[PDB]
RNA sequence: GUGAACAGCCUCUAGUUGAUAGAAUAAUGUAGAUAAGGGAAGUCGGCAAAAUAGAUCCGUAACUUCGGGAUAAGGAUUGGC
RNA sequence: AAGGUAGCCAAAUGCCUCGUCAUCUAAUUAGUGACGCGCAUGAAUGGAUUAACGAGAUUCCCACUGUCCCUAUCUA
RNA sequence: GCAGUCAAGCGUUCAUAGCGACAUUGCUUUUUGAUUCUUCGAUGUCGGCUCUUCCUAUCAUACCGAAGCAGAAUUCGGUAAGCGUUGGAUUGUUCACCCACUAAUAGGGAACGUGAGCUGGGUUUAGACCGUCGUGAGACAGGUUAGUUUUACCCUACUGAUGAAUGUUACCGCAAUAGUAAUUGAACUUAGUACGAGAGGAACAGUUCAUUCGGAUAAUUGGUUUUUGCGGCUGUCUGAUCAGGCAUUGCCGCGAAGCUACCAUCCGCUGGAUUAUGGCUGAACGCCUCUAAGUCAGAAUCCAUGCUAGAACGCGGUGAUUUC
């Protein structure tokens, strides 16, 4: 018989199955639309993600109770070394699908990309890309002859490009490598646009700007095996029931004779790939810009790092985006930033803003004290100072 | 809040399910108001109808004037003491929850308010802005 | 942005930070964290709590 | 020793140190616990849990077989020197 | 053979029945107070009333609370 | 229980806007009977709670046709199950009856879904009371009170988790198939305008918020304390002091980190093809016709874009490949 009340259904069916990701990094399965009448350009971008802190800036909406008035709200600093490119490859369209066609390397490899490629590293004899270097030797027919193929077939023209992990206070020393396409322009401009670009950087405020929406694509933190009652939301059962209360009371009916795939049960949770979309960047930071966490209205000289340092991370010496709201992903772990995959004109959208003031207070305490000069202003000399 | 409401609220932390009981903060001669449903509020099952600052709700008055007894009538909330977040970042609350008797358009019976009233329900409306004497 | 000031321990407030009190006499109290709230609802007297502005002005520190 | 106390809690004499172990800290359990605002809206039903609690002083209704009801109800105080 | 007196009741006893009126609640097949042609109450097959007492059966109120709104966290 | 046919009549005139007598043709298995085929070397029995999915005879939401449709409101009908359909008082109740909110509080199925999922109030063992019946033992589909709810470690299903063999190993990718998601309201403005004698009184576009749901996140606020981190307190024990033990975490206040809450914050895309329906051209049928050929616009529908998984017997690119 029917149930006797409605009640719409726990979880999304559209994130099945939920388990554990196949690799730390999220793919991006869908870049934006190529338009090839602009210069080319990146369509993402690699960062790892330190930390949240808070921001007070005017609200520009009108009609708006706060119109014209101090908002508070919560960024996420994302850190963002530059990336150095290390190859390309090229794809043919095919009634079977998109087919890698071939891949050029660069003649000089870091040991950062290097380390990629083996899992034994302090044990290895680091013959990887040895012979692929003599190709460089000669004139450059080999790689000449593999650059005028993608140039003559290919379609689509993607970068391989890696991390600087060095330059994090990571303790990994193993760099992240994945392809970017390239938007923009025919596909000769493409091959040689990459071509120049070997072995050098790319900063990330060539790709995102001030005022742009992106999408955040990162796995999930973890957090093991997990009962139904936090993995998808039902009900808590009653006090009195015998053989405990955080399940499903019933996973099914008689018939069909089978637990059916939609019934909650318990099972992994987190750890899983998502894409976030809409999130506005408030600030693209400078690494060798001193008063990074300074606006134009505090005036003082003091960088984004809070005191005392991000908790569980370490320091900000890089470049940075700062992007308004939460991100997919725990601290310290890779995250993917790409652009908009269509033109957004909400009025949330499109407006300017300009930020007031950026906490830096300690985030490992009840931080009362946004620079150390201000801490001595109000406590004064103490007895290890004199 | 219902008819009679000037402009939009944006959303308080509720406090107040079906079943509370706050002080009458006017003179109509009420000491408290039972609330038995909040205007305005969405479905769910099992999930109590709950109020907070500035929204209209039905009550019915348990303890003051006989004549005031033993009926419905609408009321507007004008104090809470559930904590909620404002738009400028600022957490706060008040000592009670408190409330006023009012009718459909919001029109207050009575002509006095006595204690403090929120900004968000002077707003709202007008008329409990006119018998407040102490916004926030 | 404007700074407020803790009304038990005379403590520097930044926006966000803390929470705001309203009492019954509509007297407006501020606190910069979860503790001197804690001690203000306990009748705690802020000139014999010895790490207060208040104490430290009173002995002179 | 504490205290009204053969109560609970700690110690002296004497007696034991026995009950398969090591590592880890998922879900679900068993046992013990804490919660913002609301306060029985839960449920057949306040089931379970919470609240009350010692002592001294004050104060104590209907009814009554005059013996009770009664610790009715309702308040105040409590360390150390 | 005599035809239910004194009392008592929709009562652990009333089918019709969620009886009618009043009270209690925003709302009561519940509770209480009344009414009685009572399917089928009733006088040691004991009637009616009762202070005190009850790990008995019920209704409401105050206090109280994770019973619940709506779940979260810690220990063995 | 639901739906047709006929049309005497109702409807100021007017059979068919909306209804419809006398008759008559069906459909359904969410009622109850009829039957006794299966089960008495046992298929756990009422209701509620919890959870998933399905049906459409559609309550609400989308787009339309019709009216005895001026406006507003309502009524009849079509395509439509995509998306929702609640909080409470009394009752064990299914049912029923009121209060209230709401866009709306539509009807049903899945062994009258669901007891090795719960609960056990009811029914339906043994105790006990009452009324009527019986000489009596006892009876009552009459009322009342008290009455043990067992087992999964196997197979499959489901949820997650490994894995031999495709020269070895490593990195970067393709996408067959399967899944898929958002939802509804208010206020301001349009506008006291259209419409109307008046009373009354809209809509499209635009803006700001909110409801239900979903996915994450912990800067802030709140919760949690074996950080047994700091301080305080009682009893006892170490001669005193200092510093500690025990009281199964002794108790109290504060309490970082971690975890976590519409009790906190952030985010939730836009193209094509169609249904109903309204049209174009245009015969059949010298006229007329959205239809026959051809063709336009069109729904919360469909397929893609996007999102999740990646065939462990689908596939590509690239690095390095051992001499005692
Ligand atoms: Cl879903
Ligand atoms: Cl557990
Ligand atoms: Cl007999
Ligand atoms: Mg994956
Ligand atoms: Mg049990
Ligand atoms: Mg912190
Ligand atoms: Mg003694
Ligand atoms: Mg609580
Ligand atoms: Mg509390
Ligand atoms: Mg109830
Ligand atoms: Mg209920
Ligand atoms: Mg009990
Ligand atoms: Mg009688
Ligand atoms: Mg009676
Ligand atoms: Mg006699
Ligand atoms: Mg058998
Ligand atoms: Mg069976
Ligand atoms: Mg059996
Ligand atoms: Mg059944
Ligand atoms: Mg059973
Ligand atoms: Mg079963
Ligand atoms: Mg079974
Ligand atoms: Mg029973
Ligand atoms: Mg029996
Ligand atoms: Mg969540
Ligand atoms: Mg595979």
């Amino acid at each position: 018989s029917h149930r006797k009340y409605e009640a719409p259904r726990h979880g999304h069916l559209g994130f099945l199955p939920r388990k554990r990701a196949a690799s730390i990094r999220a793919r991006v399965k869908a870049f934006p639309k190529d338009d090839r009448s602009k210069p080319v350009a990146l369509t993402s971008f690699l960062g790892y993600k330190a930390g949240m802190t808070t921001i007070v800036r005017d609200l520009d909406r009108p009609g708006s109770k706060f119109h014209k008035r101090e908002v508070v709200e919560a960024v996420t600093v994302v850190d963002t070394p530059p990336v150095v490119v290390v190859g390309v490859v090229g794809y043919v369209e095919t009634p079977r699908g998109l087919r890698s066609l071939t891949t050029v390397w660069a003649e000089h490899l870091s040991d950062e990309v290097k380390r990629r490629f083996y899992k034994n590293w302090y044990k290895s004899k680091k013959k990887a890309f040895t012979k692929y270097s003599a190709k460089y030797a000669q004139d450059g027919a080999g790689i000449e002859r593999e650059l005028a193929r993608i140039k003559k077939y290919a379609s689509v023209v993607r970068v391989l490009v890696h991390t600087q992990i060095r330059k994090t206070p990571l303790a990994q020393k193993k760099a992240h490598l994945a392809e970017i396409q390239l938007n923009g322009g025919s596909i000769s401009e493409k091959v040689d646009w990459a071509r120049e670009h070997f072995e050098k950087t790319v900063a990330v405020d060539s790709v995102f700007e001030q005022n742009e929406m992106i999408d955040a694509i990162a796995v999930t933190k973890g957090h093991g095996f997990e009962g139904v009652t936090h993995r998808w939301g039902t009900k808590k059962l009653p006090r009195k029931t015998h053989r405990g209360l955080r399940k499903v009371a019933c996973i099914g009916a008689w018939h069909p004779a089978h637990v059916m795939w939609s019934v909650a049960r318990a099972g992994q949770r987190g750890y899983h790939s998502r894409t976030s979309i809409n999130h506005k960047i408030y600030r693209v930071g400078k690494g060798d810009d001193e008063a990074n966490g300074a606006t134009s209205f505090d005036r003082t000289k003091k960088t984004i790092t809070p005191m005392g340092g991000f908790v569980h991370y370490g320091e900000i010496k890089n470049d940075f985006i700062m992007v308004k709201g939460c991100i997919p992903g725990n601290r310290k772990r890779i995250v993917t930033l790409r652009k908009s995959l269509y033109t957004n004109t909400s009025r949330k959208a499109l407006e300017e803003v300009s930020l007031k003031w950026i906490d830096t207070a300690s985030k490992f305490g009840k931080g009362r004290f946004q620079t150390p000069a201000e801490k001595h202003a109000f406590m004064g000399t103490l007895k290890k100072d004199l | 809040s219902g008819n009679g409401a000037q402009g939009t609220k944006f959303r308080i932390s509720l406090g107040l399910p079906v079943g509370a009981i706050m002080n009458c903060a006017d003179n109509s001669g009420a000491r408290n108001l039972y609330i038995i449903a909040v205007k305005g509020s969405g479905s769910r099952l099992n999930r109590l109808p709950a109020a907070s600052l500035g929204d209209m709700v039905m009550a019915t008055v348990k303890k003051g004037k006989p004549e005031l007894r033993k009926k419905v009538m609408p009321a507007i909330v004008v104090r809470q003491a559930k904590s909620w977040r404002r738009r400028d970042g600022v957490f706060l609350y008040f000592e009670d929850n408190a409330g006023v008797i009012a009718n459909p358009k919001g029109e207050m019976k009575g002509s006095a308010i006595t204690g403090p009233v929120g900004k968000e329900c002077a707003d709202l409306w007008p008329r409990v802005a006119s018998n407040s004497g102490v916004v926030v | 942005m404007k700074v407020e000031i803790d009304s038990f321990s005379g403590a520097k407030i930044y926006p966000g930070r803390g929470t705001l009190f309203v009492r019954g006499d509509s007297k407006i109290f501020r606190f910069q964290n979860s503790k001197s709230a804690s001690l203000f609802k306990q009748r705690k007297n802020p000139r014999r709590i010895a790490w207060t502005v208040l104490f430290r002005k009173h002995h002179k520190k």
